[PDB]
């Protein structure tokens, strides 16, 4: 547990549950976690995170605008934020 | 040890101090010796960076190296085996104990007049210690004619 | 006659080892005049010649007037083509307003190229990484000299750094000192995207890395060059081209003497001294 | 933001017209730097553009890079190499050696390009033949500018003016002010066999025939730029090189302060002022 | 018109304090030109209004112009008097040879009399006694800038040493750094 913390808080986590963590005589077992990650951090991480990737959420698939509009991006320090629901509406 | 001969027609001298006037004479005295070479290969001034100072070896026009450090002159010098230290008599005592933390030089000559006894009693001691030949202060240096000279020994050519 | 009867000797004050104008053809350090022109060098290989004592390779003598055709000028507004303009409304001379231009050719204007050249040597030979060059620099409050751009940015480059930097990729054999400087703008353009690798900064990486990776210098020669001021020279050359263009423009256009307007200056004297 | 809305008018002190460095791309004189690399004028090209706002045909550009070529150095014993090998042993500074050194260009040294060309322009354009132009300046006083050399004569060609001569034969359309001189110089070798044409007096006839026989330049044009002193800045531009190069040459020979000896000197103080 | 009715706002560009041209008359730091004569200020004086924008005491004007005087020439033998000359001999110009002759100021030549304050100001400044800066610049390889004559010695003085340390001998309130540096 320790060991983990410290593995939480120096690749600057934000969320980490390894559920469930089977521990015999044998040895620890990490069968599942899901993470969140403190994605700004980058800058201090990139050498420990290698070139990390981060799934969008589980649904509809990314639409090639939309990751061009996020490689918008990050260009500069702007913000250029664009997410679909029904290309086939009015109200745009 | 403490060797027989000092000098030779191959002994290569470097000159602590700017003593052009000198170092002229002994390339004079070394060209009328028929010597192949200078008998002063580097001169050491730690007033000055590293240059190169012009000479006369006879009507041809050579260059003399001359070093701010001791350690530049003998690391590019190995065939070195004299010193000819023209420093004052307040730098003599230090250039000649730094010049004998090198084995190569075998001989010192020393031209300061008005060291300290005990200096030089201190200086004694360490060149019997290293087997280094002193030339004692307060001297024009010795002539060993064909082969070399000291300073400026003999007066001008 | 007692020289050439050899009775004297008299010590020459003067050493010289890049032209010899005695004899019956003029001699380019040990290079015939006649076998220059043979030989198809141009400026870039009368320069090799005259500046280093050295034959370049054919790629160094272009690169070389490369780099002066692209410092040739960069507009009136700087302070050497300022100066020489207003020398040249003065009346005054070609000599005189060129010079009074290259005058202030130094630290602040046109001294990039060998602040560049020496700040990316010092952190290549020093061994350390590009992230570690630039977070030294950052603590020690300096910018990296060769870096930075007032408009053009990563998607919209320089192009006249992309004219010398495709040549050198195209020509040199090694470019070390330029893959260090390209991994030190890909850091400081994750920074922000215009601080790109400047003219300057290609121009004075590209030089060490012709210097030290062209078979003509050992690394003290290159590594000397450098200290004693070859890119100030480089500059120098290039930029007079401009300056003395601007004297023909000024003189051509007949423009009068200038005044600089009095709305322009701040005046703070003293109260009374 | 006044200017931005048009609301106020303020004229502009300076004009300029050989560079534009404002907007994305460097434009020399209406071109654009890419497009001055692509077209590949070099060194010859650039000045074309930067000096005359023209682009110079290719054998224009390369008798530029030539003449560049044979004026980069004359030795250490000239005037202007003199002041800038003594500058530079004063520990001073790039800049300001060859200042020292290019502030010496003048009437006596370094101007005899201009004077020559000046000087056959005139007679070739008063339409007096060779015969009469050396009669002319014979009787004036005054020694032909661009004739003479100190051992070269008819049969020992200076072999620099025999370089630049075989390629203005060659690849220039006419060369009428070049034919007079050639003219001149028979007359005078007939004299006395030294009395050559020089390669100031090559360069200047040579140019001033490629600025009006080129198609670039009117005849108004060409004879503007002659005056206004376009061949003093190519005897700088190529004396400069040279010059850098002897700074270079003192700074890596580590030449000490130059003092001028007592002996060389004569002093005639007066007895008691 | 826009500017004068206050309209809109350009920053100078340019900021100066040592003289005034416009205005009725002209104004040295501060000082008007007939008051400047009037004073009886000389080169000294005006030197330094325009160099330091300050109103010098008499002696230290007087001071001033004797520096001026003993730096006036120091013959043809030297770099930029040599350059000078050359480029006169050049048919040049007066600018133009003046200007080839002042490039060489500079460390070698013509920048004893900085180099020497800086060095005496910082061995004074460091509080170390003049035996103690003595054998500083001795072990670090370096002369001291301001000491040495090629023949004049003690008991043959320099006699332009002379008149300037007798001036200031005689008019300086205090003279702390010339007394360290006579001691050196
Ligand atoms: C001396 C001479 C130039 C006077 O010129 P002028 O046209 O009367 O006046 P100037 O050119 O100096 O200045 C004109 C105006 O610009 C103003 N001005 C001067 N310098 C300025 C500056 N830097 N910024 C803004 N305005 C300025 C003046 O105040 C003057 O203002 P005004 O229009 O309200 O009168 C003219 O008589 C002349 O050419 N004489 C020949 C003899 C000679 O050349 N003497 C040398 C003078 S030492
Ligand atoms: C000041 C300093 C250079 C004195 O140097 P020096 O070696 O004693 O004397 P010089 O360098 O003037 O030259 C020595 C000899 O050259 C001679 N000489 C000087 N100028 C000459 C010239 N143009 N032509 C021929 N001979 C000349 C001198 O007469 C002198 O003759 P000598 O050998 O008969 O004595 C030295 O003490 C020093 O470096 N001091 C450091 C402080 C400093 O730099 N002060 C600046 C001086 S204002």
């Amino acid at each position: 547990i320790s060991g983990l913390f410290n593995f939480y808080e120096d690749l600057y986590f934000t969320y980490l549950e390894i559920n469930p963590l089977v521990v015999t005589k044998d040895g620890v077992y990490v069968l599942d976690l899901a993470a969140k990650v403190d994605a700004t951090a980058d800058y201090i991480c990139k050498v420990k995170w290698g070139d990390i990737e981060f799934p969008p959420p589980f649904g509809r698939e990314a639409y090639p605008e939309e990751a061009y509009i996020a490689d918008l991006d990050a260009k500069s320090g702007a913000s250029l934020k664009l997410t679909l629901l029904n290309p086939k509406g009015r109200i745009w | 040890g403490k060797s027989t001969t000092l000098f030779s027609r191959h002994t290569k001298a470097i000159v602590w101090g700017m003593q052009t006037r000198a170092v002229q004479g002994m390339l004079d005295f070394d060209y009328v010796c028929s010597r192949d070479e200078p008998s002063v290969a580097a001169m050491v001034y730690p007033f000055t960076g590293d240059h190169k100072q012009k000479f006369y070896w006879g009507h041809k026009e050579i260059l003399i190296p001359v070093f701010k450090n001791m350690a530049d002159a003998m690391r590019k010098h190995p065939e070195v085996d004299v010193l000819i230290n023209f420093a004052s008599l307040r730098s003599a005592y230090d250039s000649t104990m730094e010049t004998m933390n090198y084995a190569q030089i075998r001989t010192i000559a020393i031209i300061a007049e008005g060291i300290p006894e005990a200096l030089t009693r201190k200086l004694i001691k360490k060149a019997d210690q290293k087997g280094v030949t002193i030339i004692g202060p307060a001297t024009v240096g010795g002539i060993k004619p064909g082969c070399f000279k000291i300073g400026n020994t003999g007066g001008m050519l | 006659w007692a020289r050439e009867l050899g009775l004297i000797r008299k010590p020459a004050s003067f050493m010289t080892s890049i032209c010899d104008e005695r004899g019956q053809e003029l001699i380019y350090a040990g290079m015939p005049i006649t076998e220059v022109f043979k030989e198809e060098m141009g400026i870039g290989g009368v320069l090799g010649l005259l500046w280093f004592q050295k034959r370049l390779p054919k790629y160094s003598c272009q690169f070389i007037e490369m780099c002066l055709m692209v410092t040739a000028d960069h507009g009136p507004a700087v302070s050497g083509a300022h100066n020489t303009i207003i020398c040249a409304r003065a009346g005054k001379d070609l000599v005189s307003s060129l010079t009074s231009g290259l005058l202030t050719i130094g630290d602040r204007f046109g001294g990039a190229l060998d602040a560049a050249a020496k700040m990316f040597s010092k952190a290549f030979d020093s061994g350390i990484i590009p992230m570690e060059f630039v977070n030294k620099m950052k603590k020690e409050g300096k910018l990296i000299m060769g870096i930075g751009h007032r408009v053009k940015s990563i998607n919209n480059p320089d192009m006249r750094v992309q004219i010398l930097k495709d040549y050198v990729r195209q020509h040199f054999p090694a470019t070390p000192l330029l893959d260090y400087a390209l991994e030190v703008e890909k850091i400081t353009t994750s920074k922000k995207p215009n601080l790109i690798l400047n003219v300057a900064g290609l121009i004075g990486v590209a030089f060490v890395d012709m210097l030290r990776n062209c078979g003509s210098f050992t690394r003290e020669e290159a590594d000397e060059y450098i200290d004693i001021g070859a890119l100030n020279g480089i500059f120098v050359l290039g930029r007079s081209m401009g300056f003395i263009g601007h004297y023909l423009d000024q003189k051509r256009l007949k423009q009068g003497l200038y005044r600089h307007p009095w709305d322009d200056i701040s005046y703070v004297l003293p109260e009374h001294m």
